[PDB]
């Protein structure tokens, strides 16, 4: 699944046996409840600019 | 950078400014607290290795306004099939003898996993490359951090779309190509270390490091950026080790 579109998943994606996917992502964020969407847990998360983020 | 614009102060807070004895040497690119990612390349000709100074938080080199913050760096490690003076391999992790503190002006670009960058990031059109080097080929250095949004492309078409030298180095692997071949935009010497990042899906990635090319946005030819995606478990595997005594430290490849 991951190959395609990324199996859907914001940031990184694992495949397991068969149609199985668990979408993981960077340090400084957690996997929401749908599985795929990744959202901050710190302050300054890697790769968002804060001056825009609070824009 | 040729072609390019100021990037917004503040809009490329992963930016690094390395100095040795003060001067201009080379960009570089925040992962964390404590790690940089550079080109091996820059460190070629580094005698004074206690006078090299890594730069955070950096945008108009006139003017201290209070946002830059100043480190040692306390290592540079280079993979072992790096040679020095040649194009292969151009990448330099370096740890900072103290960590910068993360601000709305300093914060990490993401360096991602192997599989993700390979199969999904390499496919994103555009990507952003930054620096204070030259402004245009054999011209003065920026003044201001500039930006430039680039178009990667598979390195078979780079070949094909490049006027042929001949004598100019192979594209090999850890390599890609990024820009134009009209001479109107690149980045350029003084950019050399510096971020190639990527957008996906609301974040930005390391993708590239800015590495070598046939002079400045010359016509016929594209820039050459070092592959990170190549580097990613090399790279993690360091930052995960206790330091070791030496500033410079040849790390084997893979
Ligand atoms: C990587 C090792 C070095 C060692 C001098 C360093 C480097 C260099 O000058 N990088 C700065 C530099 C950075 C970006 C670009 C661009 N996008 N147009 C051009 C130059 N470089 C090298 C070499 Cl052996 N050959 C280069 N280019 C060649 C093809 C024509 C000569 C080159 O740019
Ligand atoms: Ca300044």
């Amino acid at each position: 699944i991951c190959v395609n579109e990324n199996g859907g998943c914001e940031q990184y994606c694992s495949d397991h046996t068969g149609t199985k996917r668990s979408c993981r992502c960077h340090e400084g964020y957690s996997l929401l409840a749908d599985g795929v969407s990744c959202t901050p847990t710190v302050e300054y998360p890697c790769g968002k600019i804060p001056i825009l983020e609070k824009r | 950078i040729v072609g390019g614009k100021v990037c917004p102060k503040g809009e490329c807070p992963w930016q690094v400014l390395l100095l040795v004895n003060g001067a201009q040497l080379c960009g570089g690119t925040l992962i964390n607290t404590i790690w940089v990612v550079s080109a091996a390349h820059c460190f070629d000709k580094i005698k004074n290795w206690r006078n090299l100074i890594a730069v955070l938080g950096e945008h108009d080199l006139s003017e201290h306004d209070g946002d830059e913050q100043s480190r040692r760096v306390a290592q540079v490690i280079i993979p072992s099939t790096y040679v020095p003076g040649t194009t292969n391999h151009d990448i330099a992790l370096l740890r900072l003898h103290q960590p910068v503190v993360l601000t709305d002006h300093v914060v990490p670009l993401c360096l991602p996993e192997r599989t993700f960058s390979e199969r999904t990031l390499a496919f994103v059109r555009f990507s952003l490359v930054s620096g204070w080097g030259q402004l245009l080929d054999r011209g003065a250095t920026a003044l201001e951090l500039m930006v430039l949004n680039v178009p990667r492309l598979m390195t078979q078409d780079c070949l094909q779309q490049s006027r042929k030298v001949g004598d100019s180095p192979n594209i090999t692997e850890y390599m890609f190509c990024a820009g134009y071949s009209d001479g109107s935009k690149d980045s350029c010497k003084g950019d050399s270390g510096g971020p190639h990042a990527t957008h996906y899906r609301g974040t930005w990635y390391l993708t590239g490091i800015v590495s070598w090319g046939q002079g400045c946005a010359t016509v016929g030819h594209f820039g050459v950026y070092t592959r990170v995606s190549q580097y990613i478990e090399w790279l993690q595997k360091l930052m995960r080790s206790e330091p070791r005594p030496g500033v410079l430290l040849r790390a084997p490849f893979p």
